[PDB]
RNA sequence: GGGCCCGUAGCUCAGUCUGGAGCGCCUGGCACCAGGUGGUCGAGGGUUCAAAUCCCUUCGGGCCCGCCA
């Protein structure tokens, strides 16, 4: 998943390597990045459609398994968040959409949200498509479980204000949140 | 040497030990239980704990005195409650037949200080696998923490419930180990990793579905271990990106399978870090990782009271106040 | 490599036949191409992309529509009289296609305007944030998927 | 439904030892399925159990069993 | 443009000429197996004593011949 940015005569280009790894099964390993590069394009094209900003998608190529897409000159959202809170409005207001139209980010967390200028969805490298109410709420205990680990210090207000945005833009949120009680504490007895 | 008696009771695999303070296990001893794979409004299992605790027990006291011992240490948890709660009452007892300090003690983090011990890891990001049990916890702000665990069914129980329906009798570990030695197709499986989580049900349901189409035995076998195996490593991988560490320790009854080991050190050469496993003796479930852990929590000062040694049966790893560095 | 010329012709007359005179080109409609971005990305995929339709440059229209369908796409993407745009790599070739269609030369027609944006738009179903050249750059990334 | 149980030791001393040990278990215990009084009476001590299902009360007084039994199984 | 199987519980597939088992689950407790409250079936049109169910058109998506300028 290497990244190599570099600067075309009228292109910004990042091109981003789905490095194999030595721990798999070649055969496997070929199989996840193939499927694993095309679904995180596709994904993270259609999220486009729904007004949600992401970076521009130049090219692809699964036999090279390998994405160049316009590169950003921005920050992470964790190195930005601790110095900006409404981040977290916003990373609420385009998951609101986002898993309104049931395509999961099965990877959300507070590191692959750019702020340069707005607030980009770099990665859907675990993209999918479901209408299961069970994935969405793993997908809100995933991110959760990453702010938690990330800023335990904020975690409460910074939650609160991604609530606060998801609910100004989804409206069902209130069955996921409950269906989020309900599975974070499946525990033990 | 302060001395101490260490009680394992988190699993199906009842552990008594002593140990001292200069690093050395005097003695240790465990024994398993093997259950009929199934059980409708069952009894419970860990009477096995209340049955063969006071042989082992006993057995302890003709091998050293039982009034030789200084501390006593019981796996307060996490685990199983009801035997939690045995090896609570029996370490109690003890404790105050003896009239000696008790200590509660964290059954995951005992499991990091042995793999600290018997290896040469400084501080390393445990991997702890085990028949219900199954996370990745690191030591960040002065507090084991975990930061990926399964959502579903943990690795063990996976391939428990995959032998129960193989059929392979109980433990069924090194049976899937070797009858997959011999796989062949690679089974489309649903690979799944939910950021640093993962799920099982859906792996185990499409092997499910799979063999309702009764496929090839190793062929399935081998399919089901690997893609178990990766999404382990991944998580692993993606834990240790995070933590930014130098070490990896694997600890827990299955990483008894060398192909885990194997993936593991694969991993490792290629990011050019080292990475060990604690040997069988301390790789499962025995009291001598309680006894030790409970003469670290006593050596420092951290004293415990008796009234409040409660378990919990759901036994968080960031609620131990860690004070030894 | 020889550069490709691409030209953007006012005042366009269909004539099937030059397509039958076994010339090296293609035509599309001047005013759903966005600009010379849009040409090239297409050029550069049906260079690389494993090929797909019948004729390369054919392929040109596959890739610069697209869409794999060759059927719709001569219908979305085909020459129409009043404005085009044709690629090509010859001289001579270029000098036929002007004689038997007619028409100015002028490139300045790559430039978008507010109706070619509403015409892009529509032709290819865009309905999102993004600035159009390279929302439509992507869109003509992404043919190789399922 | 009600449940006595009556448990006897060679001596006082050990009696207080079980006790003892028991007490805190009796008190770890995040919820109880039933009610449990658990009391020391010189060399006895006695369970009382009261519970409105069975199959809690029953597993309740197995563990208990369990658990005093490898108390005095212990020395 | 022309075939194929298709499109059936809210997620899993028959029920076609011959016109509901699945699953957070009501039904058991420390995965395991018995109960089911919860579908009236791509859209439209014609046939019908009873039509997903006889036929046709369209809508995607997967698949073959693709038929190019």
């Amino acid at each position: 998943a290497d990244i190599k940015r570099d600067s075309y005569l009228d292109f910004d280009v990042i091109i981003k390597e789905r490095v194999k790894k030595g721990y798999r099964d070649e055969r496997l390993d070929e199989n996840i990045r193939k499927s694993r590069t095309a679904r995180e394009a596709r994904y993270l094209a259609l999220v486009k459609d729904f007004g949600i900003p992401a970076p521009y998608i130049f090219d692809v190529d699964l036999d090279n398994k390998r994405i160049m897409m316009s590169y950003i000159n921005g920050k992470l959202a964790k190195d930005v968040i601790e110095d900006n809170l409404d981040i977290a409005y916003k990373i609420g207001e385009i998951v609101g959409k986002l898993h309104k139209n049931d395509v999961i980010h099965n990877d959300l967390t507070t590191s692959n949200f750019i702020f340069d200028k707005d607030l980009y969805i770099i990665d859907f490298g675990l993209g999918k498509i479901s209408n299961l109410d069970r994935d969405k709420a793993v997908d809100l205990i995933v991110f959760k479980k990453a702010v938690l680990s990330t800023h335990h210090e904020k975690f409460d207000e910074i939650w609160e204000r991604f609530l606060e945005g998801y609910k100004s833009v989804y409206d069902r949120w209130e069955i996921i949140l409950e269906l989020m009680k309900d599975v974070e504490r499946r525990a033990r007895y | 040497p302060m001395i101490c008696l260490g009680l394992e009771g988190t699993a199906e695999k009842t552990g008594v030990g002593i140990v001292t303070s200069d690093g050395e296990v005097l003695f240790n001893k465990t024994i398993m239980y093997k259950p009929p794979k199934q059980g409708i409004n069952p009894r419970e299992a860990a009477d096995h704990h209340a049955e063969t605790f006071p042989k082992l027990i006993k057995e302890a006291f003709e091998v050293v005195d039982k009034n030789e011992i200084d501390l006593i240490a019981f796996s307060q948890g996490p685990g199983l409650g009801p035997s939690l709660r045995v090896t609570a009452t029996v370490a109690r007892t003890l404790s105050l037949t003896l009239k000696k300090p008790i200590i509660g003690v964290n059954h995951c983090i005992a499991h990091i200080e042995i793999g600290k011990l018997t290896t040469e890891a400084e501080d390393p990001l445990t991997l702890y696998v085990s028949g219900g049990n199954t996370q990745v916890i690191a030591y960040v702000s002065k507090k084991y923490r975990v930061f990926g665990e399964t959502l579903d069914i943990a690795v063990g129980n996976c391939l428990d419930q995959f032998a129960r329906y193989v059929n392979l009798p109980h433990p069924g570990g090194p049976y899937i180990e070797e009858l997959a030695r011999k796989g062949k197709k690679l089974v489309d499986l649903p690979y799944t990793v939910k950021g640093m989580d993962i799920a099982f049900s859906g792996l185990l349901t499409a092997a499910m579905r799979a063999y309702d189409a009764g496929e090839r035995l190793e062929d399935i076998c081998y399919s089901l271990q690997e893609y178990a195996f990766s999404m382990l490593t991944e998580i692993t991988e993606r834990a240790l990106a995070h933590t930014n560490k130098g070490e990896v320790m694997l600890v827990g009854g299955v990483a008894a399978n060398n192909r885990l080991r194997e993936m593991l050190k694969a991993m490792c050469e290629g990011q050019n870090v080292d990475f060990y496993v604690p040997p069988k003796e301390f790789c499962g479930d025995n009291g001598a990782m309680i006894a030790w852990l409970g003469l670290l929590m006593h050596k420092n000062g951290r004293w415990m009271s008796l009234d409040e040694t409660k378990i919990i049966p759901n036994y968080r790893t960031d609620m131990v106040e860690v004070n030894w560095i | 490599m020889d550069p490709m010329i691409i030209r953007g012709i006012r005042g366009a007359r269909i004539n099937n036949e030059i397509f039958n005179l076994g010339l090296k080109f293609q035509i599309l409609n001047a005013d759903v191409v966005a600009t010379k971005k849009h040409v090239l990305h297409a050029i550069n995929q049906a260079k690389t992309k494993k090929p797909i339709a019948k004729s390369f440059w054919m392929e040109i229209l596959v890739r610069a529509s697209g869409q794999r369908q060759i059927h719709e796409a001569i219908k979305i993407i085909g020459a129409k009289d009043g404005n085009v745009c044709l690629i090509c790599e010859d001289e001579e070739t270029f000098r036929k296609i002007y004689e038997l269609i007619g028409g100015e030369i002028d490139d300045s027609v790559l430039e978008i305007n507010e109706d070619k944006e509403r015409l892009i738009r529509e032709i290819f179903k865009i309905r999102g944030f993004g600035n159009v050249v390279e929302r439509v750059l992507e869109k003509i990334a992404l043919i190789e998927l399922k | 439904v009600q449940a006595k149980i009556e448990i006897e030791f060679p001596s006082e001393d050990v009696a207080k030892v079980v006790y003892e040990a028991v007490l805190y278990e009796h008190l770890s215990v995040p919820y109880r399925r039933s009610e449990i009084d658990f009391k020391l009476e010189g060399k006895k001590i006695i369970l009382d159990i009261k519970a409105t299902d069975s199959s809690a009360l029953r597993g309740t007084v197995n563990s208990y069993l369990r658990w005093i039994k490898a108390a005095i199984d212990v020395i």
